[PDB]
Protein backbone atom coordinates (compact mmCIF):
# COMPACT_ATOMS: atom_id res chain seq x y z
CA UNK A 1 0.00 0.00 0.00
CA UNK A 2 1.11 3.57 -0.62
CA UNK A 3 12.34 14.38 -0.44
CA UNK A 4 12.37 12.38 2.38
CA UNK A 5 8.63 11.73 1.73
CA UNK A 6 6.02 12.33 3.99
CA UNK A 7 5.04 15.04 6.03
CA UNK A 8 5.11 13.97 9.78
CA UNK A 9 8.53 13.77 9.93
CA UNK A 10 8.63 10.18 8.68
CA UNK A 11 11.18 8.50 6.64
CA UNK A 12 11.72 5.10 4.83
CA UNK A 13 15.56 4.08 4.87
CA UNK A 14 16.62 1.42 2.15
CA UNK A 15 17.77 -1.73 2.75
CA UNK A 16 21.70 -2.60 2.59
CA UNK A 17 21.08 -5.16 0.18
CA UNK A 18 19.01 -4.50 -2.93
CA UNK A 19 15.98 -6.47 -4.19
CA UNK A 20 18.36 -7.31 -7.02
CA UNK A 21 20.85 -8.39 -5.03
CA UNK A 22 19.15 -10.76 -3.19
CA UNK A 23 17.93 -12.86 -5.98
CA UNK A 24 21.64 -12.87 -6.91
CA UNK A 25 22.51 -14.71 -2.85
CA UNK A 26 19.44 -16.79 -3.94
CA UNK A 27 20.53 -17.88 -7.42
CA UNK A 28 24.03 -18.78 -6.18
CA UNK A 29 22.54 -20.90 -3.54
CA UNK B 1 2.13 33.79 -5.68
CA UNK B 2 5.58 31.63 -5.75
CA UNK B 3 6.55 28.27 -7.05
CA UNK B 4 9.02 25.75 -6.88
CA UNK B 5 10.11 27.30 -3.50
CA UNK B 6 9.80 26.29 -0.26
CA UNK B 7 7.67 28.74 1.84
CA UNK B 8 5.65 29.48 4.85
CA UNK B 9 1.84 29.79 3.33
CA UNK B 10 -1.54 30.56 4.34
CA UNK B 11 -4.25 30.05 1.97
CA UNK B 12 -7.97 31.19 3.29
CA UNK B 13 -7.12 30.44 6.67
CA UNK B 14 -5.06 27.03 6.14
CA UNK B 15 -1.53 27.18 7.55
CA UNK B 16 1.29 24.93 6.16
CA UNK B 17 4.65 24.85 5.13
CA UNK B 18 5.65 22.96 1.53
CA UNK B 19 6.95 23.86 -1.69
CA UNK B 20 3.91 24.25 -4.18
CA UNK B 21 4.20 22.93 -7.65
CA UNK B 22 1.30 22.70 -10.22
CA UNK B 23 -0.90 19.59 -10.25
CA UNK B 24 -2.74 17.73 -12.74
CA UNK B 25 -5.61 17.39 -10.34
CA UNK B 26 -8.69 18.77 -11.10
CA UNK B 27 -11.17 19.95 -8.41
CA UNK B 28 -14.28 20.00 -7.72
CA UNK B 29 -15.79 23.37 -7.88
CA UNK B 30 -17.30 24.00 -4.42
CA UNK B 31 -13.91 22.55 -2.42
CA UNK B 32 -11.25 24.31 -2.06
CA UNK B 33 -8.30 22.08 0.19
CA UNK B 34 -7.51 18.69 -0.80
CA UNK B 35 -6.74 15.91 1.56
CA UNK B 36 -4.76 12.70 1.64
CA UNK B 37 -5.48 9.27 3.17
CA UNK B 38 -3.37 10.45 6.30
CA UNK B 39 -5.59 14.02 6.34
CA UNK B 40 -2.48 15.82 5.37
CA UNK B 41 -3.26 18.57 2.92
CA UNK B 42 -1.85 17.48 -0.44
CA UNK B 43 -3.54 20.68 -2.26
CA UNK B 44 -4.18 23.62 -2.09
CA UNK B 45 -6.68 26.19 -4.51
CA UNK B 46 -5.67 29.94 -4.29
CA UNK B 47 -9.04 32.12 -3.93
CA UNK B 48 -7.38 34.58 -6.31
CA UNK B 49 -6.48 33.03 -9.72
C1 LIG C 1 -10.66 38.80 -9.71
O1 LIG C 1 -9.65 39.72 -10.07
C2 LIG C 1 -8.59 39.01 -10.69
C3 LIG C 1 -7.46 40.01 -10.92
O2 LIG C 1 -7.93 41.11 -11.71
C4 LIG C 1 -9.11 38.35 -11.96
O3 LIG C 1 -8.01 37.66 -12.58
C5 LIG C 1 -7.93 37.94 -13.99
O4 LIG C 1 -9.03 37.42 -14.72
C6 LIG C 1 -8.99 37.76 -16.11
C7 LIG C 1 -10.29 37.30 -16.77
O5 LIG C 1 -10.51 35.93 -16.44
C8 LIG C 1 -7.76 37.10 -16.72
O6 LIG C 1 -7.70 37.35 -18.13
C9 LIG C 1 -6.50 37.63 -16.06
O7 LIG C 1 -5.35 36.94 -16.54
C10 LIG C 1 -6.60 37.41 -14.56
N1 LIG C 1 -5.55 38.05 -13.82
C11 LIG C 1 -5.53 39.37 -13.72
C12 LIG C 1 -4.46 39.93 -12.87
O8 LIG C 1 -6.31 40.12 -14.28
C13 LIG C 1 -10.20 37.35 -11.67
O9 LIG C 1 -10.81 36.93 -12.88
C14 LIG C 1 -11.26 38.09 -10.89
N2 LIG C 1 -12.40 37.37 -10.40
C15 LIG C 1 -12.51 36.28 -9.64
C16 LIG C 1 -11.41 35.38 -9.14
O10 LIG C 1 -13.64 36.00 -9.37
Amino acid sequence: ADCAQKFNGLTVLPPLLTDEMIAQYTSAL
Amino acid sequence: LVKNKCVNFNFNGLTGTGVLTESNKKFLPFQQFGRDIADTTDAVRDPQT
